[PDB]
């Protein structure tokens, strides 16, 4: 990507905020316990795969 | 909403037309359905796709909490326990299978699904049959009655098979023994409780005498009123020529006959 601004006299940042998925299943299967499955699939990180 | 327990369990643990039925999904997903057929072909890319992907290669799950909630939920629907100890039971015997699982224990448990089912369903039959817990009180209670009477013993008899026939063809009465006598109630939560013992032994006196007395009301009297009500209920059993006519028990017998039989007709003619 190429990005092109105005100059600015001070430090600036340029966020970009990749749209993404993003979900959790949360598994509860005896009495007081919570197992979770994260996701996030266009920056993978998580358990499923 | 439905007894068995394998139905009303399997409505809790499944998704919807998902590819736990194989069949049906692959013969949709291809064409083979008639319903609506090409449903299949215009949907989403990502969709097909994952069903595709799910139909060639299926993903394998873990029935231990399917059988689990059948049989506590058969435990429920059959009075072993309350709800709240259902939600309770479920996860105890969860906890019990998930520390001492082998195949054996999934053998075993398949088998006792089974079972429950079965034990359900013949509870609800037995239940709606005739209830032989009663016809087993009112035997010893008959065996702990004498089997002779001096005065007249065909009417005797008589009347006692027509209470056993009373008692085993209408189911929810109630036979038992409370204290040192035998009771029966036509219902429970029924009113027209029957002092079976006390109107025996006051029966004992009227069987073969009371027949040329009946004319007169001079031992009218001696009939008390628990015993009047225990015939009343025997009035649509014991028709006529099953006790002997003209006998002050054999007239009050014939007057209630009589008596519930216009009721009943005119009732079903009702309009």
């Amino acid at each position: 990507m190429t990005f092109e601004v105005d100059p600015m006299d001070e430090p600036t940042l340029l966020y970009v905020l990749f749209e993404v998925f993003d979900v959790v299943r949360v598994h509860r299967p005896h009495r007081g316990v919570i197992e979770t499955v994260y996701l996030r699939t266009p920056f993978s990180a998580g358990n499923a795969t | 909403t439905d007894p068995a327990v394998r139905a009303a369990l399997q409505s809790q643990p499944s998704g919807l037309n998902s590819t736990d039925d194989w069949r049906q999904v692959m013969d949709r997903i291809m064409s083979l359905t008639a319903r609506n057929p090409d449903a299949f072909r215009q949907q989403p890319q990502a969709n097909r796709l994952s069903a595709i992907l799910e139909a060639v290669v299926p993903a394998r799950a873990n029935p231990t909490h399917e059988k689990v909630l059948a049989i506590v939920n058969a435990l429920a629907e059959n009075r072993a326990i309350r709800p709240d100890e259902a939600g309770l039971v479920y996860d105890a015997l969860l906890q019990r299978v998930a520390r001492y699982n082998s195949g054996n224990v999934q053998t075993n448990l398949d088998r006792l699904v089974g079972d429950v089912r079965e034990a359900v369903a013949q509870r609800e039959r037995a239940q709606q049959q005739g209830n032989l817990g009663s016809m087993v009180a009112l035997n010893a209670f008959l065996s702990t009655q004498p089997a002779n009477v001096p005065r007249g013993q065909e009417d005797y008899t008589n009347f006692v098979s027509a209470l056993r026939l009373m008692v085993t063809e209408t189911p929810q009465s109630e036979v038992y023994q409370s204290g040192p006598d035998y009771f029966f109630q036509t219902s429970r939560q029924g009113l027209q409780t029957v002092n079976l013992s006390q109107a025996f032994k006051n029966l004992q006196g009227l069987w073969g005498v009371r027949a040329p007395t009946g004319d007169r009301a001079t031992v009218s009297s001696l009939l008390t009123p628990n015993s009047r009500l225990l015939l009343l209920l025997i009035a649509p059993f014991t028709d006529s020529g099953s006790v002997s006519r003209d006998t002050y028990l054999g007239h009050l017998l014939t007057l209630y006959r009589e008596a519930i039989g216009q009721a009943h007709v005119d009732e079903h003619t009702f309009q």
